[PDB]
């Protein structure tokens, strides 16, 4: 059971989004805060999901580090299916 | 700006007075994801039909290729007139006197002993 | 396949392992049905190898909603009471199952007022005139069928002296739940139907 | 025939305008359909610089209640953007009806029989019913009172079925007409306490105005949607846009949950106690928060036991929340769409609700499937409110008319047209002879139920009314709208008079009905409620905008 | 004029599952969801051929509807 | 953004995007970091006053008058 294990560990874990602040988007879709711990696994993975994304557009600016640009974030979510759209009317 | 005062007044001729700031940005926004997947469907229609110009036949079938998925509708009064008399016609069922909380089948509920992890 | 880190690749390759953790379409029907829509078009006919590729194609949007179903039919397969690294936290069946004993007590406790109204009727003698004598008619036809019944039973006794693998289950519900979240028949008229059906 | 239609349509615009006054008021009611059926037929058969300028050139000389539905086919230009729309895709398809007097018809079809216009009488033959009274012909503003739907001014054949308008215990339904539930001796002691409140309950009237309690809801940072009362005043619910409900007692009584069941397996029952014994006091807040909804609630409904709350939202699904273990207890999903309003019957086995598929289900809390599907409304179906004998329901709409339908076989029995904007509140009198209807046009349309006519108008607020309640005694209708004005109307001098013309002449008298006006703070008043000792509540969310 | 003979479909549960059974309502909206997905492929795929000027039907346009609308991508 | 998969958020607003015309279009990494949260208001509670009495409507401050 190594998640079992780990949600077990989550109790005296802070993780990097508040629990007030997953708890909020979490109670606005009918998900409701009975244990602590779920709600760290569960920001823990929005986390971990951003961070990939991050990581693979570093990639791709090394090859072309420093400032995030939106042609960084565009082949970085390409290999994910997701077509990002720039502003273009501001 | 220009294409931001067109969405003010496609607002004011459907009446909408009141609006917030950020209603117009994603509009635009919306307007936006709309025309670069249409045109990313018609030249891959155009890329079918081995044509080097994305002409007006392409488009006509990015939009009506695209309307077919995206944006659907409610069901039909010919639709919802056929199950209503299906369904209409089944009489009342009675009640029972002392039954209880008057409840579905348990797996229709949402009543069930709804466990947790022990906390070690 | 044309996005090399795929989320929807993800999906199905962990949904395999966890239902593992717990169509070839008739070719000659076919032919004739894609053949009919084709009349409303002007695709008077078809390549030799379409007819074989719908049906790849029909085998793999159903093997697709197959699997996706039976990671939902073995969700509700799973008893937690079995282990014991869960706890059990709120078992409201149990409250509505007493809340339906207090009324079973309440319709006793009206039966047994009944009763007690009948004993009293019992005495009619032209002292409460037709009230009286309703309840004791109606009393005594259910008593004395009550007491044959009894008498029956005794009489049966004597002549009887004489004489002598979990196979998971996919509802609709589960076909349901597998439509409303697919983007395609999440509003469609197939899925508003099923709630009827 | 597609490049001549701003030549038939003014040429019998020249007809009408020419002719006398007293038939060219009733003769203006076929502008309006023969506009959009002809416009509408334009865009099907794919003629879109006709259709544009069909629409340019007589779109102004349409009435000023018809601007929303004009803006919705200003839009619609392509055939494939109507093909989608659902709305005009069944206004093509039926007949408009055009309630017309046998005067006023005569001169008509002696200028459509003839061949110089075969054209325009082919179109009204073909898309207008016309339903013919013999009478007066009604003057243009007692027209103006009674059309604005789109197939609206319904036949008076729609109107003249039997309805069972009276309360149960010769208008009154048989008890087992409809198969209600059993009244049981907690029931019975429920009507046992509230008689004893009936005791102190004031007579209203015109002179004894009663006193309005406002429940504002202070900080409401989450958009309030859905607010219910139960009948006596001891619950508050309320329904937000961060997809919760909210209990809160107003009594001085806090909201306790029943205790667990291993803590009533070791009591007895049997005991006098017994409710008393079950409950939690561990569990007493003055405020409990129900999650589980994934959208905005937009309904809320108390059971009249004061148990089984009941709570629509956009997710699509009706919910049945308990008031004794304060949990979800059943999900009926149902629409796939928007649940607009929900409410349960008034002896609390059955509910209505009324979603955005344009349909209106009766569940019964019992079945995962509704019972009834009440399925004739155009438009999203807004509205859903039981009769006081719970055997016919109202359900008003978006296509600006008002439906009874009979819980046996699901027909409707009356159709209530003459609304010029969305319905947004209902209410029954206490009597189950009227029926009030609020609408975005600030006008309250008393109906008569047994009659199917409307009895009366009242024109006094400015937005949307969004609330009407008539007293306990059916002295008062009170009306809260979007102006954040309480209204009270005499709801006993308008209806002092209780035909084969389909039709009463309508008095113009809300000035001498409106009793008071009292204006909230900022804040719309989204419910009313009628205190069983005649007590007006009303709740709000404060908006200082 | 039945495409899928519900023997078929019951060996399409037997490789993902071999010990599960479906219910007979389950059975026949899977073959109706089956029959719709042939009729919208099969209209957009004729669609896409008329666009290319074809009578033909050649699977490049059902592959194509395919990897646009239900991202399948069967290999051809 | 638009997923063509569509399974990673499957019709889940993300609250759109708080973007202006006036806008800087580059900002620094520590900048958003370092200034301070707003304050989370008060939750919504149920107060209670009155409209009118017998008829007649107070000069509370719950009233605008």
């Amino acid at each position: 059971t190594p998640l079992v294990d780990f949600l077990m560990q989550l109790e005296d874990y802070t993780p990097t989004i508040p629990d007030a602040v997953t708890g909020y988007y979490l109670n606005r879709a009918g998900f409701e805060a009975s244990d602590p711990r779920i709600i760290r696994l569960i920001s823990l993975a929005a986390q971990k999901f951003i961070s990939d994304i991050a990581n693979d557009a570093l990639q791709h600016c090394k090859m072309k580090k420093y400032t995030l640009t939106m042609e960084d974030l565009t082949p970085a979510l390409s290999e994910y299916g997701i077509n990002v759209k720039k502003p273009h009317y501001f | 700006p220009k294409d931001a005062q067109m969405m003010a007044q496609i607002l004011k001729d459907m009446g909408i007075t009141e609006y917030e700031p950020r209603v117009i940005n994603q509009m635009l926004e919306f307007a936006f994801r709309y025309v670069t997947t249409i045109l990313d469907d018609a030249k891959i229609y155009s890329s079918h039909a081995k044509k080097a110009t994305v002409d007006a036949d392409d488009v006509r079938l990015a939009i009506q290729c695209r309307a077919d998925q995206s944006f659907t509708s409610p069901p039909p009064r010919d639709f919802l007139l056929d199950i209503a008399r299906q369904r209409n016609q089944t009489p009342l069922p009675l009640i029972k006197p002392y039954s209880g909380p008057r409840l579905p089948p348990d797996r229709y509920c949402l009543t069930a002993p709804n466990y947790r992890l022990k906390s070690l | 396949v044309a996005s090399m880190a795929g989320v929807n690749l993800s999906e199905e390759s962990a949904r395999i392992l966890a239902t593992n953790s717990e169509t070839f379409l008739l070719q000659a029907p076919l032919q004739r049905r894609i053949l009919e829509i084709g009349k409303k078009h002007g695709i008077t006919e078809l390549h030799p190898d379409v007819v074989s590729y719908v049906s790849h194609a029909t085998q793999q949007r159903l093997q697709n909603l197959v699997e996706k179903i039976s990671e939902t039919a073995q969700q509700k397969n799973f008893s937690y009471k079995d282990d014991d690294r869960y706890e059990q936290a709120s078992d409201v069946r149990a409250q509505l199952k007493f809340f339906e004993q207090l009324d079973q007590i309440e319709k006793q406790r009206k039966d047994e007022q009944e009763r007690e109204i009948l004993m009293r009727a019992a005495k009619s003698r032209s002292r409460q005139e037709d009230p009286e004598q309703l309840r004791l008619k109606q009393k005594a036809k259910e008593m004395q069928q009550q007491e044959l019944a009894q008498m029956r039973q005794r009489d049966a006794n004597l002549t009887a002296l004489a004489a002598i693998q979990r196979i998971t289950r996919v509802n609709l519900r589960d076909l349901i739940f597998c439509l409303e979240n697919e983007r395609e028949t999440s509003h469609s008229l197939l899925l508003y139907k099923a709630f009827l059906k | 025939d597609p490049t001549m239609y701003e030549e038939y349509y003014s040429g019998l615009k020249h007809f009408i305008e020419c002719s006398l006054d007293c038939h060219r008021a009733e003769l203006s009611q076929l502008f309006y359909p023969l506009f959009v059926h002809m416009y509408l037929e334009l865009v099907y058969n794919q003629h879109e610089n006709e259709a544009k300028s069909f629409f340019e050139k007589f779109h102004g000389d349409q009435e000023c209640y018809y601007q929303d539905d004009l803006r919705v086919l200003s839009s619609l230009t392509k055939k494939e953007h109507m093909k989608g729309n659902e709305t005009m895709l069944d206004f093509r398809t039926s007949k408009f009806v055009l309630r017309i007097s046998r005067d006023s018809y005569q001169l008509l079809k002696r200028h459509l029989q003839e061949k110089q216009n075969n054209q325009i009488w082919n179109i009204v033959q073909e898309h207008l019913y016309i339903d013919i009274f013999d009478g007066m012909p009604r003057s243009k503003q007692q027209i103006d009172a009674m059309v604005g739907s789109l197939a609206g001014e319904a036949k008076r054949e729609a109107n003249k079925s039997k309805v069972f308008f009276g309360l149960l215990k010769p208008n009154a339904p048989p008890q087992n007409r409809i198969p209600l539930p059993e009244l049981k001796d907690s029931d019975k002691l429920d009507k046992i306490m509230n008689m004893k409140e009936t005791t102190k309950r004031v007579r209203l009237g015109p002179d004894c105005l009663p006193s309005i309690c406002f429940y504002t809801f202070l900080n409401a940072y989450q958009g309030l949607t859905a607010v219910d009362v139960t009948d006596d005043s001891s619950l508050i619910a309320g329904g937000f846009a961060d997809s919760t409900v909210r209990v809160w007692s107003v009594t001085p009584k806090k909201l306790r949950s029943v205790k667990q069941a291993s803590d009533l397996s070791l009591i007895d029952k049997e005991s006098d106690d017994v409710l008393e014994r079950i409950m939690d006091e561990k569990t007493a807040s003055e405020l409990k928060i129900l999650y589980g909804h994934s959208g905005p609630v937009y309904g809320a409904s108390f059971s009249p036991d004061r148990n089984y709350l009941l709570s629509s939202s956009e997710d699509g699904t009706v919910r049945l929340w308990s008031l004794q273990t304060f949990t979800c207890l059943v999900g009926y999903k149902g629409h796939n769409y928007p649940v607009w309003d929900t409410q349960f019957s008034p002896y609390g086995y059955y509910f209505v609700s009324g979603g955005h598929d344009r349909v209106a289900r009766l569940w019964a809390t019992d079945h995962y499937q509704p019972l009834r599907i009440f399925a004739g409304h155009l438009a999203d179906v807004n509205c859903t409110r039981f009769h006081p004998n719970s055997n016919y329901v109202a359900t008003g709409s978006a296509d600006r008319t008002v439906r009874l339908w009979d819980v046996l076989n699901g027909n409707c029995v009356r159709i209530f047209t003459g609304h010029k904007g969305p319905i947004h509140s209902l209410t029954f009198s206490p009597n189950g002879r009227f029926l009030a209807t609020g609408a975005t046009d600030g006008r309250v349309l008393l109906w008569d139920i047994g009659h199917g006519l409307m009895v009366g108008e009242l024109k006094g607020h400015t937005d949307t009314v969004c609330s009407l309640r008539f007293s306990r005694d059916g002295e008062i209708l009170a009306s809260g709208s979007m102006d954040n004005t309480v209204r009270l109307w005499d709801a006993i001098k308008a209806f002092e008079d209780l035909t084969a013309t389909g039709h009463i002449n309508l008095p113009e008298n809300s000035q001498e009905l409106l009793l008071g006006t009292y204006m909230t703070k900022s804040t719309p008043v989204v419910h009313l409620h009628f205190t069983r000792r005649n007590l007006v509540l009303a709740a709000g969310a404060y908006s200082p905008q | 004029n039945q495409v899928l003979t519900k023997k078929k479909l019951q060996d399409l549960v037997r490789e993902v599952d071999p010990n599960e059974q479906l219910d007979e309502d389950v059975e026949e909206m899977l073959l109706q969801i089956a029959d719709d997905f042939i009729e919208s492929v099969v209209t957009a795929a004729c669609q896409l051929a008329r666009h290319r000027k074809s009578s033909t039907l050649e699977v490049k346009d059902v592959q194509l509807h395919l990897e646009r609308q239900w991202n399948m991508w069967i290999p051809g | 953004f638009h997923a063509q998969e569509f399974i990673p958020f499957r019709f889940a607003s993300g609250g759109g995007r708080e973007l202006y015309f006036y806008e800087e279009k580059e900002v620094d990494l520590s900048d958003i970091i370092n200034t301070p949260l707003p304050r989370v208001p008060l939750d919504v509670c149920l107060k209670a006053h009155w409209l009118s009495i017998e008829g007649c409507q107070p000069a509370i401050p719950e009233n605008p008058p």
